[PDB]
RNA sequence: UCAACGCCGGGAACCUCACCGGGGGCGACGGCAAGGCCAGGCUGAAGGUCUUGCCGGCGAGAGGAGGUGCAUGGCCGCCGUCAGCUCGUACCGUGAGGCGUCCACUUAAGUGUGGUAACGAGCGAGACCCGCGCCCCCAGUUGCCAGUCCUCCCCGCUGGGGAGGAGGCACUCUGGGGGGACCGCCGGCGAUAAGCCGGAGGAAGGAGCGGGCGACGGUAGGUCAGUAUGCCCCGAAACCCCCGGGCUACACGCGCGCUACAAUGGGCGGGACAAUGGGAUCCGACCCCGAAAGGGGAAGGGAAUCCCCUAAACCCGCCCUCAGUUCGGAUCGCGGGCUGCAACUCGCCCGCGUGAAGCUGGAAUCCCUAGUACCCGCGUGUCAUCAUCGCGCGGCGAAUACGU
């Protein structure tokens, strides 16, 4: 009954990854080794460290 | 717009009114002056003061 | 390589960051600081009233190093807990402030006005206020209140002034939080003064 | 025998800092050094849309990260390189040392 | 409608998924054993279910890609990178409200100079930040190699020409600091001011050029299907998993683009010259198999060290010589391979054959002022494979106007 309830495994495709703030699917930012959605990057960037400079 | 701004304005003003003395109506030799009298962190915007002051004395040397 | 440990070791401590700016929400918490060692992790924690991280009958000092543990990975860490003197000009605590005294039944108005007088009265040339949500009934509504100098647009509004935003969850819905400060020893371009 | 550093740092005053500070240690003992030495900057550039929907004109957002980088090499001497290990490093700095 | 339609970073094989067909699991806490396994049958398959046995000792809520963006927050788009919006005191008016914030000249500018029932402040503009271009100082590897010395190689008419290595930083380049341009000098106009216009000087001139930040507020504009969130709703299902289908279905109408309808060219063979960026079960030089796609070994590299990378348009020589063709290249057949648990539905690549419309386009309509547009190809984002797309990079390089 434990089996019927969880995930096959992804190595790859689309379900394999997975947003670390918020737990998105589709768009994610994998540049540099970042695993957050575009939407995240944007608010949590200016603490990162990133600047605007253009 | 080669338009001078009224804070500029007022402290070339201010500078040419006390502490006449030290400016005649050369351009880098004001700089120096106004360099040494002031506290700026920029350089054209202490050009624009001395061209101002430059202005000023050379015409100030006619009156009106 | 080098950006891949740099970005790591950002993500991890915002992450960490967010963990705590939820779950330590009344003491007050103003912000973090994690140094690694090969004594182990040194993480400081500042806030307003370190007794509530405390935990004076433990229960909590220990939930926090061993959450740290089972979750976040930390090398065998340890936390210090620093204070806040003159809190009044960080924008982040005065907003969880604010919204907790609307949560509390504050009226907003005489809220926002005592927040001003007291960030006035210990030091600052300018202070920006700003509520939106159903303040009066259904249809929503933002309100502003504002007191001396600002720098909204530009570098100096980025590198002078401290801001804050937070949420406020009452019977019927949310209000957003906006707070701006400008501390006393900020100068502009434009103030110079002659010798 | 001679000894390689490599910096790496957001911020140039704290590589400024460990520069100067090598530097003099070097120099009030008698050791010849090399540096410093500046390699190419590298740039994480990120241009994401704005919009959290679809709806209007795209306007796009572009973040940087710069990141500055230092060389040294230092003769690794007797007393040197004990003495240049016991430095007080920001910890916003990448130090590397290598013997060659 | 502008401001939907290569947009939701939306290039969906499974997952993504929210849709369709079938199967199976989930009840915190609080009040009157639960669960697990061999062999086989039901079954798309299955201790899910039973056959045979043995092991173990009624109410609330979790959760929701379910409704409400006309209940909210936050974020974005448009008026608008437009020049506008307010305050304090005074005064005019019964009052709503006005003045300041108007007029003349000026500026990209509620930017400034003069006059005035107004005198003075703030928030936006400008200031600020980033980068390109010229000069100087420090510096000199992982970057560069002129002059110096040793070697080694080849060629005519004996003088010229290349590769190592030591050893240097001179030239190139990298990245820190600093200077330089300000209507400053020179004749008009205006007002004797503010500034504009010649001309001089000057790597560069008239906010030097290209960008970022975008106000008080409106738009019941878009988003609850990015996270957060109130009310209703499902709570044994509308929750949570798997296994197959669909979003790729096609009489048609539209948007944005690619490829062409020839000679300002098609093909074959030979000559050339970049930049931006990225790389761990990742980039893969070098060698060997295969006609090609591709396969087997494998140095080096954790990024000024190695790789991806001798780009295309262009020049030269031969064939075609205004033709539905040596233009065009869709559509179909037989074959060979990669990525992947799985390629029919529904994936990319190769080789040989087949050879469709199209011969410059009505009414209408769009983008562009200088290293710009036209033309040429290249990394990267998505990515286990797949780019006629998005964000950037360089190579070749104009025409016209300095207005209304
Ligand atoms: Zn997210």
């Amino acid at each position: 009954k434990a089996d019927y309830n969880k995930r096959k495994p992804r190595k790859f495709g689309k379900g394999a990854r997975r947003c670390m703030r918020c737990g998105q699917y589709g768009p994610i930012i994998r540049i540099h080794g970042l695993m957050l959605c575009r939407h995240c990057f944007r608010e949590v960037a200016p603490k990162l460290g990133f600047k605007k400079y253009e | 717009g080669n338009i001078k701004q009224t804070f500029i304005k007022r402290t070339a003003r201010e500078l040419f009114d006390r502490y006449p003395d030290k400016f005649t109506r050369d351009f880098e030799h004001n700089k120096k002056m106004v360099a040494e009298l002031t506290n700026v962190t920029s350089k054209t915007i202490r050009n624009r003061i001395a061209g101002y002051i430059t202005r000023l004395v050379r015409m100030k040397e006619e009156g009106k | 390589a080098i950006e891949r440990y740099f970005i790591k070791e950002g993500v991890k401590e915002m992450l960490i960051d967010e963990f705590l700016e939820k779950e330590l929400r009344r003491a007050g918490y103003g912000g973090l600081d994690i140094k690694k060692t090969p004594l182990g992790t040194k993480v400081t924690i500042f806030a307003a009233n370190p007794g509530y991280v405390i935990g004076r009958g433990g229960r909590r000092i220990r939930e926090l190093t061993r959450i740290l543990e089972k979750q976040f990975g930390l090398e065998n860490p340890q936390i210090e807990v620093e204070e806040i003197k003159n809190p009044y000009l960080n924008a982040k605590v005065q907003a969880v402030r604010l919204a907790q005294a609307l949560e509390r039944g504050i009226h907003f108005r005489r809220a926002a006005y005592s927040a001003i007088r007291a960030i006035m009265r210990n030091g600052a040339r300018g202070v920006e206020i700003r509520l939106s949500g159903k303040l009066t009934g259904e249809r929503a509504k933002s309100v502003r209140f504002y007191q001396g100098y600002l720098a909204k647009v530009g570098n100096p509004a980025e590198t002078l002034v401290s801001r804050g935003y937070a949420q406020a969850q009452l019977k019927l819905g949310v209000i957003g939080v906006k707070v701006s400060i400008m501390p006393p020893d900020a100068k502009l371009p434009d103030e110079i003064e002659i010798k | 025998q001679k000894a390689r550093i490599k910096l790496a740092s957001t911020n140039i005053k704290a590589l400024n800092e460990v520069t100067d500070q090598i530097k003099q240690i070097a120099e009030r003992t008698g050791v010849r050094m090399s540096g410093p030495i500046p390699l190419p900057t590298k740039r994480i550039r990120i241009t994401t849309r704005k919009s959290p929907d679809g709806e209007g004109s795209a306007t796009f957002d572009r973040f940087e990260l710069r990141v500055h980088k230092r060389l040294v090499d230092i003769e690794a001497d007797e007393r040197a390189m004990r003495q240049i290990m016991r430095i007080r490093v920001p910890e916003d700095v990448t130090i590397e040392i290598e013997l060659i």
